[PDB]
């Protein structure tokens, strides 16, 4: 949940501009490096960190990564609510998650 | 050795002077009385030089005339064998980089990093001290 | 031509200052005296007995003599005892502290700025008497009814009036702070508790004569932003003075305080500052 | 006495205007606006001792606290006055609670410390780095209240855990184990820090080799 | 002091700060009082001493090197606070009474100097 | 004494914040302490030994 | 700095104001730092003591007074150390300042017997004299300040600000940096066997002095307005803005002329006239310059018979010692 | 003394852990100091892969073949250094280490970039005793990896000759 303080200085890829509901935004919480959960996020740098070898990754710019081995981004979920308030997915990823391989991403 | 004796002597004297004339100067006219941090110092400062002069005193009373106390002497006096002085050693690098790991593990509070510090500390010492007593070894 | 000699000394707005200054000309022109005496003597013997000339065999090997000594070792002696008299003297007047003054005011710095108390107001004319104590206290601080405070957005405005006795009482909340008015040629350090660290944190001005507004500083260091702890002082008339004490006991700012009495009312010789 | 909050606004204005403000505004240049937070926010940032901070950085630092004689309360209390903040918890007697939030189940409290806190911190509380300066903190010192209002009010770059996706139980069980995971024994000789296989490996090399080397040293002769 | 004069000139604060000023003043001074000074008097003692007294050597030879090696990691161990997030020592050089308390500069640079 | 302590040593786990065990804390570094230093006597007794005889 | 590092680290009531926390740090501290600017002090008036004679072709002057002055110095150095706490108002003002008054007698024999010494020489100015005369200026200036600095009421003005910072700059550069200079330049053969350069040792002097004396002076004037030490920044609408970027262009003219040395030192080590000589610079005194100009593992292969303080010069030139022992006191 | 520190020291405690789950994670994630050079070098090569048509390679393959190069190039140094320095005949008498200064600077070569990956794998911990920031020893490491190794190799060079004088 990104505080409305800021909700100015996001970047919204390219085919994902209508993924977030308001302020929540929904991002896999499987590193695209080789698969350990990104879960430190810091609240006001805005930054994910994989604790297994230090990547780091840009909240506020759909996820792109800004330092480390790390090369692609993190796969977005689409959201909203249903007919009684209930947070549900407004589809799939639309790319596969975690690590890469010879076919693709 | 007759005149650093009398040079540690002039030192004490002045030393004393001025610790007794601060004392009695601030025990009166001041803000609060003595002031308790330059009096200790001055007295013990006295005491050192006090140390120094005695056994000095002491040393040239019970010695004979040393040519380099004499005058009127010539090199052939002090033809000889001097002492030992030990040349190449590579002790005192590991005393000093063991210090510093104890210093650094002082520095931030680090239990462990002390501890091994102080232990490099006991082994390079013993170490400086050994060098010149080993023996061959036994087999 | 006394503006020279003074290497840039502002000139006093109080009497102790015109001693002050009128000592450190003095000296300053017996010192320059003495340099003047030795930097010939140095350059003297440096471009004269230079030459080495055609003719040379070696000049002389005479290395003491007696009574040229004594003279050198006698005379600095006396030369230093006359200005030890002297500043011995100044230093005592500039110390009185008289029992009875006119104006108390309780200054005390925290981290990076301060605050101004207006303790007593008690003139000899009969005309004022004021007291503005306060047990708000519920340890060593002092804790008064009117205290102009400042703040990162507006440099605290000390008002005094011209031609009495003042008297400051300086307490730090945190760490040393210094007081230092440039035009009271004087300076003094606020310490935390300075009756346990047997320190006399009051000083007493025994009239200004000049009014108008002057700037004060830090002089210590207090941390970060210790070159941001500026603050100002108005030296108005006496009755101007009654009347903004009379206007400030109803409840009202410093600002407007200041502006109804034909006053600028913020600090005109110090701005806030950007860089913060 | 509630009815007196002229202390506490004593002690803002000489120790907390320069970087806040006089009416809690936030000073454009360090500090925040301090409106929104309550006692919570003042009793973590001051009891713990981060409080009146100097020159400000990346982590501004746990040092030893300044206000104490019921002032935390004070300053507490005003700035509640302002502002719509959570509170601090309280026992029957009007003190700050504590033994009585120990979720009596650590199992719960575990999982849940493994999956929400243990990502920075550690398995069992230790340190842990997070990036371009700043760290996450040990959890040994921080007492009961303290760990409540930290998860509650969420200090810089800790996020923020509510009362509604955290329970008031969910905190005690977290407050438990943690109290719990910092006062048990080792019981399988000394631990050496509690983190992984680095002081092992140290260990290792400057304990064991060693021995094993003097005595090759001394057993076999020398040429 | 280079990067203090020319932080001096032109009033405002065009690229230091006040905490790196702070340092760098307080680095300065100690660098220069205590790591250039007080060794190289006794550079100058090693170097022509004993050749002034005519002896073979100094009186303990293996503490010479010691001193020299202490010299140089302690100096060494000091300045080593600008790899620090924090930075170096910020108070002055003479570190004045309640400053450099543990309230009071709270980083991790003081410890470095003084040990 | 390795055998006396592996026999008649409480052992089981106590741990818990009320009965403060400290005896059960002490289980293993035991077993070790006796183990290796009963070991390691009987080798230091045959290198004096060699190096004597 | 161990009582502070167990406050710092076990919270330990040693030095907090409510005690005589605040007092007592600063009390130790000056009773610590004063000695330390007298200790780096004096060897290097010992250099220059030592260099002069040599370029003077002269006896050293006052050989006995400069012995006694420098005990009193010693003496009187460690019981002044609170005339750096005036403005605390919580010391004894009086005993402290005559005290210094003092203390600034046995610093003017000193300066009068290197004056002497110089006095109807024959003077070369090689770049050890240069320096050692620099050094001469740079320190009396300094020293006139610092005795005007020592007297309450004129440091009730003056503390803390850049009259303080121009003073300990003049004393601690004219001391340190030139007499080093001269040491350097004066010991480097007896060490090397190499000579160095002498005009890039001139224009070393000369950019040294002129970048020092231009970066130095105005900030007396710079302090006596109000100005203090340690400030980061200042408001436009103050004075004082064109003192400091003389001062910057001084210190920028300082740090360039810091390249000069540094590349005689790397082209004098490797190359360079060498020495094959004793002694050379001619008139040597000190028994250092009776040894192998790289001078042998344990320093000596003879030594000569020691008479007086000259023993070179007496050994290089027998026929002096009637006429040193005969016109010794004529003054 | 492996009874004696199997008693007296703890190691692995993995009731302090948990089981495996692949939804929580925790800081320390080091592996056994034997496998810390391989983890290292994971972390500090830089991000480079290659996309072309319809393919992806990855940067961990960079790590797969540098780790071959390592375990190919160990087994076949004897052979590469008779190639090299051209000597064929039979030994049965050691060398001093200071009689073949070559051969002995390439092994402190090799053993100080050793060091540098393997503390490069201890990141969050040094960080976090020794007060350092993260992305500084991340560089730190980045360039120790280049110039490390050849600074060892000339001092150990300039060691061995100054032994044998
Ligand atoms: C954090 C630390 C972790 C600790 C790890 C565990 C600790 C265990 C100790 C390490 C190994 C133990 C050795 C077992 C042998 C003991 C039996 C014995 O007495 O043999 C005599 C043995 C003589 O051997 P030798 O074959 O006859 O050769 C004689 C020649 O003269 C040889 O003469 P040399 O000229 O070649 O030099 C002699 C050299 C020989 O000593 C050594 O080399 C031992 C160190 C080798 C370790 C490997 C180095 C790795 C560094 C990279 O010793 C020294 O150079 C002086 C160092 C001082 C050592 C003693 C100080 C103990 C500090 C305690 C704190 O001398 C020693 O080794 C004494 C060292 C141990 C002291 C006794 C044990 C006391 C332990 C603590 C007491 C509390
Ligand atoms: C606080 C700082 C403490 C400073 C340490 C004391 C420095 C003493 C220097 C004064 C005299 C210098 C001298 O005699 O040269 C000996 C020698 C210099 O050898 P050299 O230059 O080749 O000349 C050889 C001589 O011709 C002939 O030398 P030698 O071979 O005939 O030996 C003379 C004698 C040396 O005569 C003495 O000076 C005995 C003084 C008693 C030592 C008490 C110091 C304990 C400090 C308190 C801890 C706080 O050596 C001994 O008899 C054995 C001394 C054992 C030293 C014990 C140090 C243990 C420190 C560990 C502390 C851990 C516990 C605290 C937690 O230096 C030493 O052995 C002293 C060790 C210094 C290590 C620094 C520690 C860091
Ligand atoms: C290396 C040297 C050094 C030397 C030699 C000196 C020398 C002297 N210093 Fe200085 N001083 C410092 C380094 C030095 N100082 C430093 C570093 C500080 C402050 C640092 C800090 O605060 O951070 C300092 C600060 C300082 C202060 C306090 C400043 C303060 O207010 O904060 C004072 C005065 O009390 C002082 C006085 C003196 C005096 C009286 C001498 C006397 O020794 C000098 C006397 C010298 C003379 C050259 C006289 C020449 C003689 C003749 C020509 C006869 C002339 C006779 C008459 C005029 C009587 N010094
Ligand atoms: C022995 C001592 C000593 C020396 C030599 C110096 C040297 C210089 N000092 Fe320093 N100074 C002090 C001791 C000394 N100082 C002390 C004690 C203080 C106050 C302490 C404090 O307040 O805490 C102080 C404070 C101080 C201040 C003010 C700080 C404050 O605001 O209060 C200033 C600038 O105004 C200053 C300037 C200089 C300058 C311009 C030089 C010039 O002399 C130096 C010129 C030098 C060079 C430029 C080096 C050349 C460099 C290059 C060639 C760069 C090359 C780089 C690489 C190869 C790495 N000094
Ligand atoms: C390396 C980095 C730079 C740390 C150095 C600290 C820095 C801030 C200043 C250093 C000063 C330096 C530049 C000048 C020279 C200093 C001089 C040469 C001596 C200092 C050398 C230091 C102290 C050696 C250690 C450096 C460090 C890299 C070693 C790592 C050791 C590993 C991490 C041990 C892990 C470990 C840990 C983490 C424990 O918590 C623990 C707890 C209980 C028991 C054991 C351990 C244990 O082994
Ligand atoms: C000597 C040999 C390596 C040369 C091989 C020749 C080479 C050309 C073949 C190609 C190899 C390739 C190209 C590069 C090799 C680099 C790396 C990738 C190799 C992987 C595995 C490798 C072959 C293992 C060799 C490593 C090396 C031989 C270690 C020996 C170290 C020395 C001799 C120990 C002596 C005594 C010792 C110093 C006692 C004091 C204790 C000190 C502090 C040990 C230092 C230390 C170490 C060594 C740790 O591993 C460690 C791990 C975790 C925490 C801490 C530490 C730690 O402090
Ligand atoms: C600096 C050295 C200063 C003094 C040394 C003498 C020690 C005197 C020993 C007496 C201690 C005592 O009796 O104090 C009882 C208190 C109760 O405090 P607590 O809070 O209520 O308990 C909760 C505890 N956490 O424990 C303590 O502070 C713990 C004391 C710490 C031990 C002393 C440190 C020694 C380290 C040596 C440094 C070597 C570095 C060399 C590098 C150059
Ligand atoms: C300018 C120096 C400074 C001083 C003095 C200061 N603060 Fe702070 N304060 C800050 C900064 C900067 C933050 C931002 C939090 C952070 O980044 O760690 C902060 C944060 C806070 C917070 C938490 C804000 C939040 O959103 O959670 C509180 C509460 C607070 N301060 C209260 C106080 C109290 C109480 C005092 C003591 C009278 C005080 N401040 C004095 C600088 C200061
Ligand atoms: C990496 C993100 C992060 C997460 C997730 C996190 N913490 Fe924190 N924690 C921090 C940081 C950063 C601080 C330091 C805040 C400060 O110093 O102002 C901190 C401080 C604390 C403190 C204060 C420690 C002390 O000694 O004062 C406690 C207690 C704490 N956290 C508990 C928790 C608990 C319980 C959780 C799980 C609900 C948690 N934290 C989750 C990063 C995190
Ligand atoms: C080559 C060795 C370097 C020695 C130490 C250099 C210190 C550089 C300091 C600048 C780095 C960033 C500092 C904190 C962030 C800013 O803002
Ligand atoms: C061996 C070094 C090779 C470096 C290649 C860099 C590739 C950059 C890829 C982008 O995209
Ligand atoms: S797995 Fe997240 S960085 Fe490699
Ligand atoms: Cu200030
Ligand atoms: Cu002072």
């Amino acid at each position: 949940r990104i505080k409305p303080s800021d909700l100015g200085r996001v970047v919204k890829r390219k085919g994902q501009e209508s993924f977030n509901f308001g302020e929540f935004f929904a991002f896999t919480k499987v590193c695209s490096h080789l698969g350990c959960p990104s879960s430190l996020y810091e609240q006001q740098s805005y930054r994910i960190l994989c604790p297994c070898h230090q990547s780091q990754f840009d909240a506020l710019h759909f996820a792109k990564p800004i330092f480390g081995p790390a090369a692609r981004a993190l796969a977005q979920l689409p959201i909203t609510i249903d007919t009684d308030g209930y947070l549900v997915a407004n589809g799939d990823f639309v790319e596969p998650v975690g690590p890469a391989f010879w076919e693709r991403t | 050795m007759h005149i650093e004796a009398r040079l540690f002597e002039i030192l004490t004297a002045f030393f004393a002077l001025a610790a007794v004339v601060y004392a009695v100067l601030t025990a009166m006219f001041a803000t609060g009385g003595v002031e308790w941090a330059g009096t200790t110092a001055l007295v013990l400062t006295t005491g050192l030089t006090l140390i120094t002069g005695t056994f000095f005193r002491f040393v040239a009373r019970r010695l004979d005339t040393r040519p380099e106390d004499y005058e009127d002497a010539e090199i052939s006096d002090g033809a000889g064998e001097l002492g030992f002085f030990a040349p190449h050693s590579w002790w005192p690098i590991l005393i000093s980089l063991s210090f510093s790991t104890a210093a650094v593990g002082a520095a931030l509070w680090l239990p462990w990093l002390i501890a091994a510090g102080v232990a490099f500390v006991i082994t390079s010492v013993c170490g400086l001290v050994f060098e010149y007593y080993w023996g061959p070894e036994k087999h | 031509w006394s503006d020279a000699l003074a290497l840039g000394w502002p000139t006093g707005i109080t009497p102790e200052a015109k001693l002050n200054r009128e000592l450190w000309i003095g000296s300053v022109i017996a010192s320059f005296a003495v340099g003047a005496i030795v930097w010939g003597l140095i350059f003297w013997t440096s471009a004269f007995h230079r030459k080495k000339a055609t003719d040379t065999e070696l000049p002389r090997q005479f290395g003491y003599n007696m009574p040229l000594e004594l003279t050198l070792t006698v005379i600095p002696f006396l030369i230093i005892s006359v200005l030890f008299y002297f500043t011995v003297v100044v230093q005592e007047r500039m110390m009185h502290k008289d029992p009875n003054p006119e104006v108390v005011i309780d200054v005390t710095a925290f981290q990076w700025n301060w605050k101004f108390g207006y303790q007593k107001i008690a003139f000899a004319d009969g005309s004022f008497d004021y007291d503005g104590a306060d047990p708000e206290r519920k340890t060593y601080l002092n804790f008064d009814k009117i205290e102009t405070l400042g703040t990162s957005s507006e440099i605290p405005v000390l008002v005094l009036p011209a031609g009495k006795r003042i008297e400051f009482v300086l307490n730090s909340a945190d760490v040393i702070h210094g007081f230092w008015v440039p035009e009271f040629l004087f300076k003094r350090d606020v310490l935390p508790e300075p009756k346990a660290n047997n320190s006399d944190n009051v000083f007493q001005v025994s009239e200004i004569q000049q009014t108008g507004a002057f700037v004060g500083r830090c002089t210590e260091m207090c941390g970060t932003f210790h070159a941001m702890m500026n603050f100002e002082v108005r030296v108005v008339e006496p009755n101007d003075f009654k009347a903004y004490i009379d206007q400030r006991n109803a409840g009202k700012t410093n600002a407007e305080a200041l502006a109804a009495i034909n006053q600028p009312p913020l600090a005109i010789t110090t701005e806030p500052f950007e860089s913060r | 006495s509630s009815a007196l909050l002229r202390t506490g606004k004593q002690l803002f204005d000489t120790s907390c205007v320069s970087c806040h403000g006089a009416n809690l505004q936030g000073v454009p240049d360090h500090g925040p606006s301090l409106i929104g937070v309550g006692e919570a926010a003042v009793y973590f940032q001051v009891s713990t001792g981060r409080m009146p901070a100097m020159r400000g950085e990346a982590q501004a630092p746990r040092k030893d606290p300044i206000f104490d004689e019921a002032q935390i309360d004070a300053i507490g209390a005003y700035v509640q006055a302002n502002g719509g903040g959570p509170t601090v918890v309280r026992n029957p007697d009007g003190s700050i609670a504590t033994q009585s939030l120990r979720g009596n189940d650590l199992g719960r409290g575990g999982d849940l410390f493994r999956l929400n806190c243990a990502s920075c911190h550690n398995f069992t509380g230790k340190g842990g780095a997070l990036s371009s300066g700043k760290y996450a903190p040990d959890l040994a010192p921080a007492n009961e209240q303290q760990i409540l209002t930290a998860m509650l009010t969420g200090p810089q770059n800790m996020p923020k855990f509510s009362n509604r996706q955290l329970s008031f139980e969910a905190k005690k069980d977290i407050i438990a184990y943690v109290k719990v995971a910092t006062e048990a024994r080792q019981p399988g000789g000394y631990l050496l820090g509690g983190f992984g296989p680095a002081p092992e490996g140290m260990a290792m090399w400057i304990i064991g080799m060693v021995a094993a080397i003097g005595l090759a040293l001394w057993i076999g002769a020398r040429s | 002091a280079l990067f203090m004069r020319t932080e001096l000139a032109m009033p405002g604060l065009q690229f230091l700060s006040n905490e790196q000023f702070n340092q760098l003043f307080t680095m300065h001074g100690t660098v220069m009082l205590l790591f250039y000074a007080t060794p190289i008097v006794f550079g100058f003692a090693n170097l022509v001493l004993p050749l002034q007294i005519g002896a073979p050597d100094v009186a303990f030879p293996r503490l010479n090197a010691l001193s020299f090696w202490l010299f140089l990691f302690g100096a060494l161990i000091a300045i080593a606070g600008f790899i620090t997030p924090g930075g170096a020592a910020d108070f002055g050089w003479t570190a004045y009474s309640p400053l450099t308390d543990a309230i009071h500069s709270p980083g991790a640079g003081g410890d470095l100097w003084i040990m | 004494a390795l055998l006396l302590i592996f026999l008649f040593w409480p052992w089981e786990f106590k741990a818990a914040d009320g009965e403060s065990d400290f005896i059960y804390s002490l289980t293993t570094p035991l077993y070790g302490l006796t183990f290796g230093l009963s070991i390691l006597s009987i080798a230091i007794g045959a290198v004096l030994y060699q190096k004597r005889f | 700095l161990f009582g502070l590092a167990a406050d710092r680290h076990l919270g330990a009531h040693i030095y907090d104001p409510a005690n005589g926390g605040v007092l007592l740090w600063q009390h130790l501290f000056w009773f610590f730092g004063h000695p330390e600017v007298y200790i780096i002090a004096l060897p290097f008036f010992g250099i220059v003591s030592e260099i002069f004679p040599v370029f003077s072709r002269k006896p050293i002057f006052g050989y006995t007074t400069l012995i006694y002055a420098t005990l009193a110095i010693a003496a009187l150095s460690v019981a002044v150390w609170a005339h750096h706490m005036y403005a605390t108002g919580a010391v004894l003002l009086p005993f402290f300042s005559f005290m210094t008054f003092l203390i600034a007698v046995p610093t003017g024999i000193k300066f009068f017997n290197w004056i002497g010494t110089m006095w109807k020489g024959q003077l070369t100015f090689e770049t050890p004299m240069l320096f050692s005369v620099g050094f001469l200026i740079t320190f009396l200036l300094g020293g006139l300040s610092g005795v005007l600095l020592a007297s309450p009421p004129l440091d009730f003005h003056v503390t803390d600000s850049y009259f303080v910072i121009a003073h300990f700059h003049y004393v601690l550069f004219g001391t340190i940096v030139f007499a080093t200079y001269a040491g350097i330049y004066f010991w480097f053969p007896k060490m090397t066997g190499r000579l160095l350069d002498e005009r890039l040792g001139k224009l070393h002097f000369w950019l040294t002095f002129i970048g020092f004396h231009t970066t130095f002076l105005v900030q007396h004037w710079l302090g006596d307005e109000g100005m203090p030490r340690r400030y980061a920044d200042y408001l436009p609408t103050d004075g004082f803005t064109t003192l400091n970027v003389i001062s910057t262009v001084g210190a920028f003219i300082l740090g360039v002329s810091m390249l000069p040395f540094v590349w005689n030192v790397f082209k004098s080590w490797r190359y360079g006239e060498p020495v094959t000589v004793d002694d050379p610079w001619g008139y040597g005194n000190s028994l250092e310059w009776a040894t192998s100009c790289p001078p042998p593992r344990h320093n000596f292969t003879e030594l000569p018979r020691i008479r007086s303080e000259r023993p070179a010069f007496e050994l290089h030139y027998p026929h002096m010692v009637e006429r040193m022992r005969a016109e010794a006191h004529v003054g | 003394v492996l009874g004696l520190m199997g008693g007296l020291l703890q190691i692995n405690p993995i009731w302090n852990l948990g089981p495996y789950k692949p939804s929580q994670v925790s800081a320390g994630s080091q592996p056994d100091f034997y496998m810390m050079w391989t983890e290292g070098l994971a972390r500090i090569w830089p991000p480079w892969e290659f996309y072309f048509w319809h393919h992806t390679i990855p940067a961990p393959v960079w790590v797969a073949v540098i780790m071959g190069l390592v375990f190919v190039l160990l087994p076949a140094y004897p052979f590469l250094e008779k190639r090299f320095t051209g000597d064929y005949a039979h030994h049965n008498l050691l060398q001093r280490p200071r009689d073949v200064p070559v051969r002995t600077a390439i092994g402190a070569m090799a053993i100080a970039f050793y060091m540098v990956l393997t503390l490069a794998a201890m990141n969050d911990i040094i960080a976090l005793k020794f007060h350092i920031s993260l992305n500084a020893t991340t560089w730190i490491g980045r360039i120790g990896m280049v110039i490390l190794p050849p600074f060892v190799y000339f001092i150990t060079y300039r060691w061995c000759i100054g032994l044998q004088r």
